[PDB]
């Protein structure tokens, strides 16, 4: 860990002052992080790959197509970067290492990116292209944690897709394949059809087991929310605030959670 | 053969003033390897208060402490040098004089080369903790006296070491 | 001198070792650091191994020192088998320590984080520190065993 | 002479080589079992058995140097230098077997005590799987002493 | 007398190979059977085989080791200069190939552990797989005793 | 003289590099039948022929290292530089080719533990390039043994 | 004297770059071969020319060390460094060329496979590029050749 | 005397060097070509060139090696260190030239191989760019030439 | 009476460095040129010049190794030992200003072609740096000049 | 004798060193200057902190190797090996020393640059700090003085 | 005998350093500049400056090298070791020196002409410090140049 020492020293403080700092309104703190992260532009490399997950959805609205520019001035500009229809997704595709997935799991454009199911798709493709974004930092345990919490999301996405989208019609194993090393393979929630019986498979998942316990809100939850408490507990491993290693995205991912509870309190 | 017998001979003088310099050399970079580190630590944080900037003037002040101590290495060394005639400059006495003399240097500034940076990542560590809790001071400075003992200590191996040489 | 300087390294192995655990006292520090944000009794409890650590650099220190004074090389004259013998005994025993330094930050590392949370196994960690201690005093006897096997 | 120099350069080469590779193997062990004292006190109990048993492997590797400094007698008659060579190797061949063992041990024992946090009795069979290896470090770590003893007749 | 000392270093060699080839296997093997006991507990004790394959090249590598270490003494063989290089080399290319045997034996120790997670079946046959994999170190420590027997054979 | 010293370590070096390949081609056919038979079984069974056919190579490592040390004899010549040199040569050649068609095997046989996954047609042509390693290694191997035998001086 | 030594070392690079190089030829060539046949079984026959060509290439460098050894008879002519000197660096030249010709066709070949399973005219374009590489070897041949001329050319 | 050393070794390195460069840039040719008749046939057709000049590069190294070789003639030449000298030194440049001649040739293959799918007016262009590099390597051979021809002055 | 092949091989060495810098400029200032294609066709004007430059570096090589090899003349004036020497020296110094220059030129053109496609205005600008670039070739082959220059007076 | 040759080369080593590090600081420093001037241009034109460090190593590796350079003189003493190989050393000790001296304040004085354009009490701070790290060069510069004066002897 | 020629390989050394040094810095500047003039075809022209302080350092070393040729003269003593040593000494330091100059100066040119783009402002104080990155190399050069003048070493 003396490479911290030797050279980046003060970026890594500054990044891990910010982290600490933080323990509509939503939008409004979403975009002071954007700020502070443009204000201090390794956990450089993991800040950018959060950056483009949070610019993956914002194309996924942009490549889509009623005020969009507005909707996207609206996102915090770390969500809405600046850099950046077919011509939407491909023009996105530049400078986002997310938006070439979604654009090519999305083979009718705006069409194959419908908001009702296959834009879920779309956004689960351009997670995957940030998370081998994420995985391009060559490994690490902040790596690791990416790598849990992308398994999280495919987990989630599998039980969203055996609970609802089979009505949506979405292949099985296009399914599995839309849900996304670990979140590469999820054959065991896969394997039951039924959504009551793939609940209790995408729950048995490391990363949604011990931490959804109950789930009456969560794992019943379509889109992506089986994995929410699992988000609030990856959340709480960055509370561990190790230093000497990548914790940016760390920092992001805890401003993020801190906007969303102030959000979710609204009034009082 | 032949090479075996000539990698033997050497001259004792150039290894005693090797001793004298290359450790005073090798203190002051791991000094400035620390102070380095300091800084981009007062620099992280100096955005709240300079606490954190006094507690990198203490952990400055030691690699000052550490400059010092080399200094006094290499005064001693000038003076701790035998009569070491130019002529007589090949006695096996003067070679032993000149190996421990060289020993002395070696373990004289490599063990404060490595005090200096493990003081320097530890104040790197204790401005960010000062930066992050208030109260937490006398603890980031009692590191910082672990680090100013062990250049301390290194500096009494030097001395206890200046009487060494043999040489005639 | 060839005897002289196997002899000279055969101590400067076991100091470089007190220097390389050095390095150890450096992450126990920085994790002490981490560990005493949460409170400054963490704080303290993991400033003690610090100052442990350093105290054991000085020990190493105050060996040399004697070495030093047993340096004189007109009582004891040493053969190319004496001086071998000497510095691969001073290699071996630093590089157990420099082995046992290691050993010990990351320990004090892992400890730091346990007192940055509840105490818990705080027992357990510092046999841990203590186990790494131990390999470390074994090392440094075993080198005054080899500072002793010398002469005719 | 040339061989009490090179049976001590094997005898300590023994003691160095296999003090590194149980150093190794220890912390390895020893993260692993961090984490799973860590994620539970129970288990920490159990876990903290192997990281102690390399490190007595280690300090058995290293007191095997002290008896075979008496492997190699320079006060005795001096054999051929080959003798000494061999006394060597055979320091050697101890060093690396306990280094190798002893870092495989450790390799082992961090996922195991790692993954004894979900099961406790993992970290039992961590431990039998770490012994399994330590105890070859250990034995061959001394049975490089005892041959670098033993070898010194030279007819 | 260059014979000896160069027939121990190959001993030495022949060790420390054999102990580095059993130290990968062994630390592969465990850490396949760390993630397996996870799933099945009960498949853990299966997956304990390719260990004991290691275990046992180590084994054979140190007991070729003292059967080399064994005849140092000049009196005892005809030891002439090519010869002691002969077991030297007997010795080298012995323990090398067990050495790359447990390599290759903890590759597909953790195969087979991954297999256990599938079907058992695939286990099974991981097992014949390791099996003939191990039959290398074997042949490597009868091909090192037949080149020091020649070795021995000296004038 | 010391030749024969030299020639026993090239022995030596032939038989530890051909077993060297030998074996991590064989580690990289195993893992690749290890992924075809969580796979499919049917593949399972073809998959172990390249792990064979590359310890093949060991063992022709094996008994041409077990020759060459059968070939130095005091009694059959006095020491002398130019048949040491020779076979010590003839063995370090033999092992290297042993190694690198031992380190084709093994990628060779991953791709056909993939091509079997794939096709059965694809299994036979993998089984066509395992036979052309084989030959290469044949030839490597027929080489050394010449230029053993070649041992005149 | 020594001329043997240096003419028996180049031989064996020969052999052993010439045989580094067609691995390398060859372990292309069956990853393109298994991508074809993965993407269409039926043009897999095909696409196993540039594998025959690199294992052409390796066999006629590994012929042509094989005659240039075959030259070394030290009863023939006395001893001359001239003719070992030759020898070595014909072995050398031709197993360096073969590697290169064999490491460069086979990822051409690789290219050219994966082409072909894209169109069909991409195969002859790929046969005529390694039509163009075995100009490299054709030139080591030739080398190998004037240095083996040359070797008779001593006095 | 020490003229088939260095002749020897240098005739040798000529041809090595030159047939390395000479494949580096004929397999990043080939990988480009394959890519272009994937696009397009005609471009496949058209990206001959590369693999021309990768050929010429290859018969200039050949030839200088040829001319080297040619000019060993120890009957009729005394043992001189300059005569060897200047042949060592010929062979040198012709290998140095041949292979930076190689990795530029491939580097303009691959740039001319995306050109033609770009434009067949790009193509066109970098055809002198890849004529201008292969006069580079001609003016390397010529002072080859040179080189070679002042091996005149021993005898 | 062994400087001979000392100065053989820096003349060897000269050419080759030189030829190894101007190939490793050719080839970036190519791959950029490529780069520059279809977008910008009408610049194949303004992509020539970095190959220009490269030939005339790898002309100014050639010269030297012509210049050094004509200095070696064993005939007349025994090369003794400081002729050798300082032919290697020479021939060094050449094929190092070659190789930096190549490298240079290389990276200049590779820029100036990226520049090409937009903006042509700056031509004037990116010869400039071109020719303030192969001044440093010129610039070492005075160098290798004078160097060469001094040999003969080492005869007496 | 060769006592020269030792002398000049560890004098060329000392001057040789110094610049590197004098260099390498004032790289580092420069580019956080301009990094840190384009938010504000007002706090650049204070940014001259990092030139007159800069300057201030050059001035000392300058001065150094002139005071090597003048102990140079063979008509005044005939010199030794000892003499001369002391020397050398001496010097190329001190620019060592002057080298990690300026390599380290210029990597300090990269971040002071974003420092002082955060705000004006950081930039004291980081002015500070690099006062330090001067007085450390300096003491680094009378070290090699005095080395440089028992060379006289 | 030969110092005086390792004095003059010395001396050539230094012009190569210095050469080395000054092209990198006019690669980085050469980057810039075109950056500057995508940018603005304005802050372009005023760009240049950098490139011209490298050509100048360059110069300055080409001065320095035909300075120390000239100093060699066969004439002015006969066959000495110190001539040849505090020339290379010279040599070595004055290139060392111009090429660490000339790549700190370019990584600072190429922030600069970055910088100069969106804000002219700052362009005076890039210059200023630019010139005392020159000025650096310019005292390394005076320094060697004093080592030069220093050439009466006997008598």
């Amino acid at each position: 860990a003396m490479t911290f020492n030797i050279h980046g020293g003060y970026l890594e403080a500054i990044v891990r002052g910010y982290r600490a700092g933080l323990l509509t309104i939503v939008e409004k703190c979403t975009l002071k992080l954007v700020d502070e992260y443009k204000h201090m532009l390794p956990l450089s490399t993991f800040l950018e790959y959060i950056t483009y997950g949070h610019m993956i959805d914002n194309v996924v609205l942009i490549v889509t197509g009623r005020d969009v520019q507005e909707l996207l001035e609206k996102c915090h500009p770390l969500g809405m970067f600046d850099s950046i229809m077919r011509e939407l997704y491909r023009l996105v595709l530049v400078d986002t290492p997310l938006a070439p997935y979604f654009s090519e799991c999305i083979t009718s454009e705006d069409l194959d990116d419908m908001n009702i199911e296959i834009m879920r798709n779309t956004l689960y493709k351009a997670y995957l292209e940030d998370f081998y974004k994420f995985c391009q930092k060559l490994g690490g345990a902040t790596a690791e944690i990416m790598s849990d919490l992308l398994a999280f999301e495919a987990d989630r996405r599998a039980v969203n897709i055996t609970i609802n989208s089979i009505g949506t019609e979405l292949t099985r194993d296009d399914r599995r394949k839309l849900y996304s090393l670990y979140p590469y393979g999820h054959e065991e929630l896969a394997v039951c059809e039924d959504i009551d019986q793939v609940r209790g498979v995408m729950e048995k998942y490391p990363p949604y087991q011990s931490i959804f316990s109950k789930l009456s809100y969560g794992e019943s939850q379509m889109l992506d929310k089986a994995f929410y408490e699992e988000e609030v507990k990856r959340l709480c491993l960055a509370f561990e605030q190790q230093f000497h290693y990548g914790v940016f995205f760390a920092y992001m991912r805890l401003r993020e959670q801190e906007i969303r509870n102030l959000m979710w309190i609204s009034e009082c | 053969s032949s090479w075996s017998r000539a990698l033997v001979k050497i001259s004792p003088y150039t290894f005693s003033a090797i001793g004298i310099a290359v450790a005073i050399g090798v203190s002051v970079l791991g000094a400035a390897w620390g102070i380095y580190i300091t800084g981009s630590s007062l620099i992280g944080a100096a955005i709240k208060a300079p606490r954190i900037t006094s507690k990198n003037l203490i952990s400055v002040i030691f690699c000052e402490a550490v400059a010092i101590y080399g200094v006094i290495v290499a005064i001693i060394l000038q003076t701790k040098l035998e009569s070491v005639p130019a002529s007589q400059i090949y006695a096996p006495e003067s070679l032993r004089a000149g190996y421990a003399i060289f020993a002395s240097g070696i373990i004289v500034g490599f063990a404060n080369l490595v005090c200096g940076l493990c003081v320097g990542i530890i104040g790197s560590s204790c401005a960010l903790s000062d930066a992050q809790n208030s109260s937490l001071f006398v603890k980031i400075l009692v590191i910082e006296i672990f680090g100013s003992a062990l250049g301390l200590f290194g500096v009494i191996v030097g001395i206890i070491m200046s009487a060494q040489a043999s040489w005639p | 001198t060839a005897p002289f300087f196997g002899f000279l390294g055969a101590a400067a192995a076991l100091v470089f070792s007190c220097m390389g655990a050095a390095y150890g006292t450096a992450k126990s520090g920085v994790g002490v650091a981490s560990m005493g944000v949460m409170r400054p009794e963490l704080v303290m409890k993991s400033i003690v191994p610090v100052v442990m650590a350093g105290v054991l650099g000085i020990y190493g220190l105050i060996i040399a020192v004697i070495i030093s004074t047993g340096i004189n090389p007109k009582a004891k004259s040493y053969y190319l088998f004496d001086g071998y013998a000497h510095l691969s005994s001073g290699l071996a025993c630093g590089l157990a320590g420099l082995s046992a330094g290691m050993a010990i930050g990351i320990v004090g590392d892992a400890g730091v984080r346990a007192n940055a949370q509840q105490p818990k196994l705080f027992v357990g960690m510092i046999l841990i520190l203590i186990f790494a201690e131990a390999l470390a005093l074994y090392g440094l006897i075993v080198g005054i065993i080899l500072s002793s096997r010398a002469g005719q």
